[PDB]
C-alpha cells in the first residue's frame, strides 16, 4: 500500500475476497466421496442404481447415507478411448463394478464365440492392472444370482469352465466364481476387492457400500497421520 | 473385395507419387540449411509470478489478447482469470461440471469458452451491464467429449470432439453450420491460423487433417506418429505448425509442402507430450512433458536450450503471450508459473 | 555464600562419567542435526506431520545443546557461577524438556483430531497446527520462566529441594501433575485410536485389513511403551524427593544417573516418529 | 453393395486431395528461416532485454 | 440496473437523517458506492465512499466522524445516517456504483439521488471558464486544470468527464483520461497532458448543453472542481 493506488487497493480487496470465496469452496467440496461406477456390457449397472438411488457422455448421482454425501459417476456411455479420461478419475475414493454371474451360458449378442462372463473378467482385468488405480480399492456386486441359482440346476456351468469339478450346486457354483473373480487382482496387497451378493432390499447393498467406503476412508486416513 | 483391392492400390501408387515428389524436392533437410546459423548457447527464464488459489489439476489456460490477462480451468469446477502482472483474480466462474478439458480466450476480450465431458460447449459473456458472469450459449451437437475449443471471431467458434469430428458453430443461432468428417480417431487438439482461414487438428489416429473453415473438406493430411497426438499449434508464420505425440517425440510440418521438417526427440526423455506453443519469432519451442517439467528448444537445431523445472507435477497447459515476453506453465499440482 | 548455604543444608557438600555424558549428548546431537536436515531436503509440505516432526526434532537438538553446557558447568563452575545465572542454566531444562514432552501431546491431538473426522479427503486447516505449535512453544516458556521469577525457595528454607537446591517442593509437585496429565491424555487418545480402527475394520473381516489392525496395535503398544519406560524413571525420583524428607533419603544423590534417561528418550522420539511410518522411512532413506 | 459406399467416399477423398501441387523443401526452410532472423530483434524471450522496460520485474 | 433513492425532505439544523438507496437489476454485493453531494447552483462535492464487503470506509474530511455509512449484500440498500446538519448541510445527494478491477470503469451509474434543505496536500480541481456560449455543428473545447500530477506509477491517469444536463442526473463520459464510457456517442473524447485536461467535442448537438465537471481519484479525500455551463 505504500505505492499502491487506491484503485489498486480496491483490486486487492476484491483478489482476497474471491481467495477466500475459493477456499471456502474448495473446504465445502473437500469432503465428499466420489465412486466410479462401472460395468461390462449389459449388467445390473441401472439396477443397482435404483437400489442405491432409493450430458450423455457423464452421468452424475448425488445421494446421502449415515450423514455422509456420495457421488456417483457413471461413465457408461461415454463411448471414446478409456486410456484418454480415465486419468481423471485418478482420486476417486472407489470402484463400484457391476458383474452378473447369470450370464455364464448365456452369449454375446455379437457373435457366438465367447459369453458375457468372460469379458466382463477381461475388463476386469483391465481395470484392476491400470496404473492410474493402483491403490483404488474395487467392490464386486455380483448380483442376478437368483437366476444363476435357477440355470444352474437345468444347465451346469461345466461349459464356462471346462476345467472346473464341483457338486453343481448354487453355493459351491457361487464360491467358485467368487475365487476366479478374486484372482484376477495382481497387487492383493496395495488394493482390495470386497464381494458382496445383491438381494431385494436396498439396505444391504447401501449397508454394504458405506461399510467398503468407511473402511477405505479409515485406511486413507491412517496413512496420511503416519500411523502406518 | 477386387473394387476395394484396386483402390486402395490406385491409392498407395498417389502416396508414392506424393512420396516421391517430397524426396525429389527434398535436396536438403531443414537441419542442413540451419546448421550454419550460430546456436543460441543457454537461456534460463525464472518464475517472476506463481499464481497459487486452484484445488485441483489445471488442464488447460489460455493466453489474453493485451497480453495480460489470462484464463485457466482446473477439475475443482472454477474458471479464474487472472492478471499476471500484479497476481490478482479478476473474475471467477462456477462451472456446471466439473470434468472440463479445455478453455478458450475471445480475441476481443468478452467471451470465455469451455467444455469438458459433458458434450457440451459453453460460453460466458465477460463485459456484462450487471456484476456477475452468465451463460450466453450452449452447445450440444456432439456425441463425444469435447478436446479443444478456440474461437474463431466475436461470433464464430470451432470445436474438437472425441467422436472423431470437430464442428464449426454459429454461437448468434447454436446450430452447426460446418462440419468435418475425416478422422477415424478421437480428436484431441486444434489450432487456429493466423491468417484466420484454415485450421489443424490433432487426433489419436497419428494423423494431422488440416481443415479450410469456408469450404469444409479434407484439404491437407499429415501422418508421422506412432501415437496418440496430444497436442498442436501454427508457426508464428502460419506456413508451418509442431505436433506432440506420446512416444516422447515432437514433429514440425509444413502446410506449402508436406513435410517432416524436424523431429524433437532425446533419448533421456521417454514419457510423451500434453503442451506445444511457440515463440514470438518462432525460434524457441516449448514443449511440455509428463517427467514434472517443461524443455525448451531451438526450432532451427532441434536441442535442448532450457528445462522450466518448477513443477512438482505433469505439467498439462502452457502459453506464450502475444507479444512473446513471458511463459505462463499449468501442472497438476494446482499451481500457475510465469517465466520470464 | 547463598549457594554454599542452600548446598550445606540438603547435605550435597568420574572422568569416564563425564565423558560418557559428553558423547551421549554428542549423539543426540548429531541425531537431531540430521533428521533435521533429513526434514528441510524434502519440500513436499502438505502433510501436516511435517511441521510437528520438525518441531519435535528442532526441540530435542535444543534440549541437546542445553544439557551440554549445563553439565559442562555443572562439573566446572560448581560455586563460582553468580546466582542469578544459576537460575537461568536450571531454567533451561526445565525449557527444554517441556517443549520437548508438550510436542508429543500435539502429535497425539493431531493425529486424533484427523483420524477422528470422516473425511475422505484433505482440506488444509494450518490454523490448528500453527496454534498447536504455539501453545507448546508458549506453555513451555511460560513455565520455565515462572520459578525464577514468581515463588521461589532463597531466603527461608520450609521447602527447599535435594537434587536441586534452590527449588521448592510445590513447583515440582505442579510439574509432576502436568506431566502424568500429558502421559494420561497420550494414553487415553492412543487407546481411543486403536479401539475406532478395529471397530471400523471388524465388519468387512479381511485379511488385509486384520494385517493392518495388528500392525497398528504394535505401532501404538511400541510408542506408547518407550516413552513411559523412557520417562518413568525421572518421574519416580521426582516423586520421592516430594515425598522424603532433607537428608532423609541416601538414594537421591545420583540423580544425574536418572537424568540420562530423560535424554536417552531425546534418541528415541527420532527413531520411532520418522523410522516407523512408511513415508517418513523412505523419504529419510532418500535423503 | 450397402459396404462400398464408404470406400467410394474414401477413394474419392483420397483422388481429390492428390491434386494438390509441392514446393521445395529448401524453399520452406529459407522461408522459415528468413522469418526467424526478421523478427529476431522483437523476441524478448530470445534476446534479454534491460529489466527497465520489463514490467514483470519483481 | 437501477438504484432509487430516499429520505429527502426539510430537517432543522439539530437533528439526524437515514438516506436510504435501493439498487435493482445488477449485482449489488460486489461493487463499491458512493455518495456524492452537489450543492445548488454550485459545483458538486464528494461525502463517502464505502468498498465491497465493508472492508473499507472513508469519509469526507471537512464531515469526518460526522457521517456514518453502511450496506446491506441481502437486502442491497445503501444506509447514509447523518448526526449534525448545519447550514452548510442543503444540497442534493447521489449514489455512484464502481466496481474496481483490471480493464474496469468506475462511475458508471449514478441514479437519481434526492434533495436535502436546512431551515438556516489535497489536489484542486479548477476550471477557468464557466459559461461558453456556442452553435450546434462547431467544435468545443473544456480545460480543466490540477495542482500535481495525476499520473500514477502503475501508468494510468486518475481523470474523469461527466455530463450533467439541465434537470438530469450526471452520467460519465470519458474515464481515465483516455477512454470513453458506454452508451455515449463517440463525438467526446479526453485529452490529458500533466496538469492540463481537455474534453473535445467534434459535433455539437442540441442534446450537449450542460454543466461539464472533471474528476479526479488519486487520492483521499476527493476534492472535485467548478463544472463548466454550455447553453444553446
Ligand atoms: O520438564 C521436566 C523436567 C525438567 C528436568 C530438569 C532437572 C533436569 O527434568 N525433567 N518435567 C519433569 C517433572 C515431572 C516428572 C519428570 C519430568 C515435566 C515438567 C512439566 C511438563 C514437562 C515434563
Ligand atoms: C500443545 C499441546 C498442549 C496444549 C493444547 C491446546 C490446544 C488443543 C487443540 C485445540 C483445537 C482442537 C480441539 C477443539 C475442536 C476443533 O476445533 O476441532
Ligand atoms: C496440561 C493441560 C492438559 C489438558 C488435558 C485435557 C485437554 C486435552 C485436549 C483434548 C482434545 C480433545 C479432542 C476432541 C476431538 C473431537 O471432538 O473430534
Amino acid at each position: 500500500g505504500c505505492t499502491l493506488s487506491a484503485e489498486d487497493k480496491a483490486a486487492v480487496e476484491r483478489s482476497k475476497m474471491i481467495d477466500r470465496n475459493l477456499r471456502e469452496d474448495g473446504e465445502k467440496a473437500a469432503r465428499e466421496v466420489k465412486l466410479l461406477l462401472l460395468g461390462a456390457g449389459e449388467s445390473g449397472k441401472s439396477t443397482i442404481v435404483k437400489q442405491m438411488k432409493i450430458t450423455t457422455g457423464i452421468v452424475e448421482t448425488h445421494f446421502t447415507f449415515k450423514d455422509l454425501h456420495f457421488k456417483m459417476f457413471d461413465v457408461g456411455g461415454q463411448r471414446s478411448e478409456r486410456k484418454k479420461w480415465i486419468h481423471c478419475f485418478e482420486g476417486v475414493t472407489a470402484i463400484i463394478f457391476c458383474v452378473a454371474l447369470s450370464d455364464y451360458d448365456l452369449v454375446l449378442a455379437e457373435d457366438e464365440e465367447m459369453n458375457r462372463m468372460h469379458e466382463s473378467m477381461k475388463l476386469f482385468d483391465s481395470i484392476c492392472n491400470n496404473k492410474w488405480f493402483t491403490d483404488t480399492s474395487i467392490i464386486l456386486f455380483l448380483n442376478k444370482k437368483d437366476l444363476f441359482e435357477e440355470k444352474i440346476k437345468k444347465s451346469p456351468l461345466t461349459i464356462c469352465y471346462p476345467e472346473y469339478a464341483g457338486s453343481n450346486t448354487y453355493e459351491e457354483a457361487a464360491a467358485y466364481i467368487q475365487c476366479q473373480f478374486e484372482d484376477l487382482n495382481k497387487r492383493k496387497d496395495t488394493k482390495e476387492i470386497y464381494t458382496h451378493f445383491t438381494c431385494a432390499t436396498d439396505t444391504k447393498n447401501v449397508q454394504f457400500v458405506f461399510d467398503a467406503v468407511t473402511d477405505v476412508i479409515i485406511k486413507n486416513n491412517l496413512k496420511d497421520c503416519g500411523l502406518f | 473385395g477386387s473394387e476395394l483391392d484396386q483402390l486402395r492400390q490406385e491409392a498407395e501408387q498417389l502416396k508414392n507419387q506424393i512420396r516421391d515428389a517430397r524426396k525429389a524436392c527434398a535436396d536438403a533437410t531443414l537441419s542442413q540449411i540451419t546448421n550454419n546459423i550460430d546456436p543460441v548457447g543457454r537461456i534460463q527464464m525464472r518464475t517472476r509470478r506463481t499464481l497459487r488459489g486452484h484445488l485441483a489439476k489445471i488442464y488447460a489456460m489460455h493466453w489474453g489478447t493485451d497480453s495480460r490477462l489470462l484464463v485457466s480451468a482446473s477439475q475443482d469446477g472454477k474458471l479464474i482469470i487472472w492478471d499476471s502482472y500484479t497476481t490478482n483474480k479478476v473474475h471467477a466462474i462456477p462451472l456446471r461440471s466439473s470434468w472440463v478439458m479445455t478453455c478458450a480466450y475471445a480475441p476481443s476480450g468478452n467471451y470465455v469458452a469451455c467444455g469438458g465431458l459433458d458434450n457440451i460447449c459453453s460460453i460466458y459473456n465477460l463485459k456484462t451491464r450487471e456484476g456477475n458472469v452468465r451463460v450466453s450459449r450452449e452447445l450440444a451437437g456432439h456425441t463425444g467429449y469435447l478436446s479443444c475449443c478456440r474461437f474463431l471471431d466475436d461470433n464464430q467458434i470451432v470445436t474438437s470432439s472425441g467422436d472423431t469430428t470437430c464442428a464449426l458453430w454459429d454461437i448468434e443461432t447454436g446450430q452447426q453450420t460446418t462440419t468435418f468428417t475425416g478422422h477415424t480417431g478421437d480428436v484431441m487438439s486444434l489450432s487456429l491460423a493466423p491468417d484466420t482461414r484454415l485450421f489443424v487438428s490433432g487426433a489419436c489416429d497419428a494423423s494431422a487433417k488440416l481443415w479450410d473453415v469456408r469450404e469444409g473438406m479434407c484439404r491437407q493430411t499429415f501422418t508421422g506418429h506412432e501415437s496418440d497426438i496430444n497436442a498442436i499449434c501454427f508457426f508464428p508464420n502460419g506456413n508451418a505448425f509442431a505436433t506432440g505425440s506420446d512416444d516422447a517425440t515432437c514433429r514440425l510440418f509444413d502446410l506449402r509442402a508436406d513435410q517432416e521438417l524436424m523431429t524433437y526427440s532425446h533419448d533421456n526423455i521417454i514419457c510423451g507430450i500434453t503442451s506445444v506453443s511457440f515463440s514470438k519469432s518462432g525460434r524457441l519451442l516449448l514443449a511440455g512433458y509428463d517427467d514434472f517439467n517443461c524443455n525448451v528448444w531451438d526450432a532451427l537445431k532441434a536441442d535442448r536450450a532450457g528445462v522450466l523445472a518448477g513443477h512438482d507435477n505433469r505439467v498439462s497447459c502452457l502459453g506464450v503471450t502475444d507479444d512473446g515476453m513471458a511463459v505462463a506453465t499449468g501442472s497438476w499440482d494446482s499451481f500457475l508459473k510465469i517465466w520470464n | 555464600e547463598t549457594l554454599r548455604e542452600h548446598y550445606q543444608y540438603v547435605g550435597k557438600l568420574s572422568t569416564l562419567t563425564t565423558v560418557l555424558f559428553l558423547v551421549i549428548c554428542s549423539f543426540i546431537v548429531l541425531e537431531n542435526l540430521m533428521v533435521l536436515i533429513a526434514i528441510w531436503k524434502n519440500n513436499k509440505f502438505h502433510n501436516r506431520m511435517y511441521f510437528f516432526i520438525g518441531n519435535l526434532a528442532l526441540c530435542d537438538l535444543l534440549a541437546g545443546i542445553a544439557y551440554k553446557v549445563n553439565i559442562l558447568m555443572s562439573g566446572k563452575k560448581t560455586f563460582s557461577l553468580s546466582p542469578t545465572v544459576w537460575f537461568l542454566r536450571e531454567g533451561s531444562m526445565f525449557v527444554a524438556l517441556g517443549a520437548s514432552t508438550c510436542s508429543l501431546l500435539a502429535i497425539a491431538i493431531e493425529r486424533h483430531l484427523t483420524m477422528i473426522k470422516m473425511r475422505p479427503y484433505d482440506a488444509n486447516k494450518r490454523h490448528r497446527v500453527f496454534l498447536l505449535i504455539g501453545m507448546c512453544w508458549l506453555i513451555a516458556f511460560t513455565l520455565g520462566a515462572l520459578p525464577i521469577l514468581g515463588w521461589n525457595c532463597l531466603h527461608n528454607l520450609p521447602d527447599c529441594s535435594t537434587i536441586l537446591p534452590l527449588y521448592s517442593k510445590k513447583y515440582i509437585a505442579f510439574c509432576i501433575s502436568i506431566f502424568t496429565a500429558i502421559l494420561v491424555t497420550i494414553v487415553i487418545l492412543y487407546a481411543r485410536i486403536y479401539f475406532l480402527v478395529k471397530s471400523s475394520s471388524r465388519k468387512v473381516a479381511n485379511h488385509n485389513n486384520s494385517e493392518r489392525s495388528m500392525a497398528l496395535l504394535r505401532t501404538v503398544v511400541i510408542v506408547v511403551s518407550v516413552f513411559i519406560a523412557c520417562w518413568s524413571p525421572l518421574f519416580i525420583l521426582f516423586l520421592i524427593d516430594v515425598a522424603c524428607r532433607v537428608q532423609a533419603c541416601p538414594i537421591l544423590f545420583k540423580a544425574q544417573w536418572f537424568i540420562v534417561l530423560a535424554v536417552l528418550n531425546s534418541a528415541m522420539n527420532p527413531v520411532i516418529y520418522t523410522l516407523a511410518s512408511k513415508e517418513m522411512r523412505r523419504a529419510f532413506f532418500r535423503l | 453393395t450397402a459396404s462400398i459406399a464408404q470406400a467410394r467416399k474414401l477413394v474419392e477423398q483420397l483422388k481429390m486431395e492428390a491434386n494438390i501441387d509441392r514446393i521445395k523443401v529448401s524453399k520452406a526452410a529459407a522461408d522459415l528461416m528468413a522469418y526467424c532472423e526478421a523478427h529476431a530483434k522483437e523476441d524478448p524471450l530470445l534476446t534479454p532485454v534491460p529489466a527497465s522496460e520489463n514490467p514483470f520485474r519483481e | 440496473v437501477q438504484l432509487v433513492e430516499s429520505g429527502g425532505g426539510l430537517v432543522q439544523p439539530g437533528g439526524s437523517r437515514k438516506l436510504s438507496c435501493s439498487a435493482s437489476g445488477f449485482a449489488f454485493s460486489s461493487f463499491g458506492m458512493h455518495w456524492v453531494r452537489q450543492a445548488p447552483e454550485k459545483g458538486l462535492e464528494w461525502v463517502a465512499y464505502i468498498s465491497s464487503g465493508s472492508g473499507t470506509i472513508y469519509y469526507a474530511d471537512t464531515v469526518k466522524g460526522r457521517f456514518t455509512i453502511s450496506r446491506d449484500d441481502p437486502k442491497n440498500t445503501l444506509f447514509l445516517q447523518m448526526t449534525s446538519l448545519r447550514s452548510e448541510d442543503t444540497a442534493m445527494y447521489y449514489c455512484v456504483r464502481s466496481i474496481y478491477y483490471y480493464g474496469s470503469s468506475p462511475f458508471d451509474f449514478w441514479g437519481q439521488g434526492t434533495t436535502l434543505t436546512v431551515s438556516s496536500s489535497d489536489i484542486v480541481m479548477t476550471q477557468a471558464t464557466s459559461s461558453v456560449p456556442v452553435t450546434p455543428g462547431e467544435s468545443v473545447s473544456i480545460s480543466c486544470r490540477s495542482s500535481k500530477s495525476l499520473l500514477h506509477s502503475n501508468g494510468n491517469t486518475y481523470l474523469y468527464w461527466f455530463l450533467q444536463r439541465p434537470g438530469q442526473s450526471p452520467q460519465l463520459l470519458i474515464y481515465r483520461m483516455s477512454n470513453l464510457a458506454s452508451g455515449v456517442p463517440d463525438r467526446f473524447s479526453g485529452s490529458g497532458s500533466g496538469t492540463a485536461f481537455t474534453l473535445t467535442i467534434s459535433r455539437l448537438e442540441a442534446e450537449d448543453v450542460g454543466v461539464y465537471y472533471c474528476m479526479q481519484h488519486l487520492e483521499y479525500p476527493l476534492t472535485f472542481g467548478a463544472g463548466t455551463k454550455l447553453e444553446l
